[PDB]
């Protein structure tokens, strides 16, 4: 049986920064763009869940297309 | 008094390329238009898809003049 601890952050301080860009179109559909990429880890899935919670709207009105 | 109408005669006529991305109704369009917004909406409405799915790109027009 083995434990682990693992430090969270970039050890270069200036990399710990992050931008997003959001548009709401006139049918109310939402386009989210942020600096992260999807490699299978479900980042975009998580970002849609965060946006839907923050905006108080269904996930079906929110979309992430690409980085 | 009467005044006759007029043809725009932009040297470049109307033109559109549409790329369907195969995922979630996404479509990317290159179009000779003064109105990328209404282009985006009209295409979304015809497809029965949210606006956030449709991307319109306009580099330049060979004339528009309102036409
Ligand atoms: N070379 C060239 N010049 C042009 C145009 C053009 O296609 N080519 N057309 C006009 C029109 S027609 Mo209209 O209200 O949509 S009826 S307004 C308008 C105007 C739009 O351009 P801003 O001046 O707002 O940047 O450009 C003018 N000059
Ligand atoms: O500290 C890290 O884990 C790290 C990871 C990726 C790139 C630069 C970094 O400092």
């Amino acid at each position: 049986i083995i434990p682990t601890k693992f430090g969270i952050s970039f050890t270069v301080p200036f990399l710990n920064q992050a931008g997003a860009l959001i548009h709401v179109y006139t049918d109310g559909s939402v386009l989210v763009s942020h600096g992260g990429t999807e490699m299978g880890q479900g980042l975009h899935t998580k970002m849609v869940q965060v946006a839907s919670k923050a905006l108080k709207i269904p996930i079906s009105k929110i979309y992430i297309s690409e980085t | 008094l009467y005044i006759g109408g007029q043809d725009h005669f932009y040297l470049e006529t109307h033109c559109t390329i549409a790329i369907p991305k195969g995922e979630e109704g996404e479509m990317e369009l290159f179009v000779s238009t003064q109105n990328a917004m209404k282009t985006q909406s009209f295409v979304a409405k015809m497809l029965g898809v949210p606006v956030n799915r449709i991307l319109v790109r306009v580099k330049r027009m060979g004339g528009g003049f309102g036409g």
